């Protein structure tokens, strides 16, 4: 039998032809190290966005900021990052305070929970208390 | 004098702290992720991460190896006249070295001379990064051939 791990957690006569020597003189050009190198990096798939979904127990999750404030300083990470990649101590290329007034821009967070109210309070928080509003006790 | 005679002066050499320069840059864990760091796969700095590493070495060299060399030297004169090497002049002017001061050069391909020289301690690419680093360091000035 073959068994194959989980990488994810889960619920638990002379034979010499005349044509195989070898004279490697060929540099590739481009070189093959190079364009590896560079594949080896567009391979990757995108990051994940989890941000304004909930879990298993109902509460999004997230940050708790406005929503126009995270997608500014969300640009300002991606400048940051562009910037730490061009090995520059400025980004030639912004993702940020360009000319285009983009205010009404939104970004997902986790201040705002699927019914459209606030996550100033967990949603499981909201539950207990409503559910614990009407329990009844024994008689005196 | 050798060059390198400087180096062990200190119980722990020039060398093992300029190998241990490698825990002040973000994203290297080790001084074999600086050499792949560095180098792109056909022995050639980068040009921009070169950058970083002088800016890390250099305070080294200009803070801790500059005074021992300057008593170095100062002591070696005291014995008589002397043949002293170095890697780069700016060592010797740091030092305020006396007497005359001479920059030669050589018909080869120096950095190749490195890699093929075995029993090397911190491995070969660590000297290639060493020599250039040491380039990058000297001063502008023309070099006369070593005849």
């Amino acid at each position: 039998m073959k068994r194959i791990p989980r990488k994810t957690k889960g619920k638990s006569p002379a034979t010499t032809e005349p044509g195989t020597s070898n004279r490697e003189q060929y540099k590739a050009r481009p070189g093959i190290a190079s364009v590896q190198r560079a594949t080896e990096s567009a391979e990757m798939p995108m990051k994940n966005n989890d941000e304004g979904t909930p879990d298993k127990k109902g509460n999004t999750k997230g940050d708790l900021v406005n929503e126009h404030s995270e997608a500014k300083d969300e640009a300002d990470e991606a400048t940051k990052k562009q910037a730490k990649d061009t090995d520059k101590s400025k980004a030639q290329v912004t993702y940020s305070d360009t000319g285009i007034n983009n205010a009404n821009e939104l970004s997902r967070s986790g201040n705002v929970d699927n019914e459209g109210g606030s996550n100033q309070k967990p949603m499981s928080t909201r539950i207990a208390e409503a559910t614990s509003a009407i329990v009844s006790k024994h008689p005196a | 004098v050798d060059s390198d005679e400087v180096g062990e002066q200190m119980e722990p050499t020039f060398e093992q702290a300029v190998m241990e320069i490698y825990k002040g840059i973000a994203g290297v864990d080790s001084l074999d992720d600086l050499i792949k760091w560095v180098l792109n796969s056909d022995l050639i700095p980068h040009d921009d991460r070169l950058g970083q590493l002088f800016q890390a070495f250099l305070p080294l060299a200009k803070d801790l190896l500059a005074p021992m060399a300057r008593k170095f030297y100062d002591n070696s004169m005291s014995e008589g006249r002397l043949l002293t090497f170095a890697h780069a002049d700016s060592e010797l002017l740091n030092a305020n070295y006396f007497g005359h001061l001479l920059r030669l050069k050589i018909p080869y391909i120096t950095e190749v001379n490195l890699m093929i020289r075995k029993n090397r301690e911190g491995g070969e690419l660590f000297q290639l990064v060493l020599s250039y680093l040491y380039k990058m360091y000297a001063t502008s000035a023309q070099p006369k051939w070593f005849g």
